[PDB]
């Protein structure tokens, strides 16, 4: 559960089931089970809490590729099922903290960042930088360049 | 003006480092490697 705190560990959810259902099959230490999953209606709701947390923690870790992505392919990827990743897309999306935009029209559509709608602020930031950064490139070009010149 | 009259005055032939006053002055007060701005957009939106 430690390594989950990064990458979500987007992991089939029975493996999981796996790794912490095997600690109410604990030969040693298993207190830390029955204080997690030896508990039923609140044990079981920690199961499905936790199918919350891999399914909001993906909608988190996954937010890099997107702007094109399925809603069946999204359940693909999710390691929950579509209409599944019906409710799922629905309550994320209702509690909107973050603002994606989506429609049936297509199904494919994603958990999106504000879909880019801006001006030349992009294109501000992406040549002045850039050329920045090129215009640092020929200052140390000539230092790094004289350096490895030194010798000679 | 009594015990005081004032002598012209000028300044040195400098070029043997007015070259350099201004040679140095010229390549960095103005954008030094100079490929740095080509600040042009923020600016012209205020500016507009």
């Amino acid at each position: 559960l430690l390594k989950l705190f990064t990458t979500m560990e987007l992991m089939r959810w029975s493996t999981l089931v796996e790794d912490y259902g095997m600690e109410l099959r604990k030969g040693s230490l298993e207190s830390p089970a029955t204080d997690v999953f030896g508990s039923t209606e609140e044990g079981e709701k920690r199961w499905k809490d936790l199918k919350n947390r891999v399914v909001e923690h993906n909608i988190r870790i996954m937010a890099k590729y997107y702007t094109r992505i399925t809603m069946k392919r999204m359940a693909q990827l999710l390691d929950l099922s579509v209409d599944e990743s019906e409710a799922f897309l629905s309550n994320l999306v209702v509690n909107k903290t973050i603002f994606a935009k989506v429609d049936r029209l297509a199904g494919i559509i994603n958990f999106q960042r504000p879909k880019d709608p801006n001006n030349l602020l992009n294109d501000w930031s992406q040549k002045l930088n850039s050329l920045m950064s090129l215009v640092n490139k020929t200052t140390h070009l000539i230092a790094k360049e004289e350096m490895i010149h030194n010798l000679q | 003006n009594r015990h005081y009259y004032s002598i012209t005055i000028n300044y040195r032939k400098n070029e043997l480092e007015q070259k350099m006053l201004l040679n140095l002055h010229k390549k960095s007060w103005m954008e030094g490697l100079t490929l740095q701005d080509y600040v042009v957009k923020e600016m012209l939106e205020l500016a507009k």
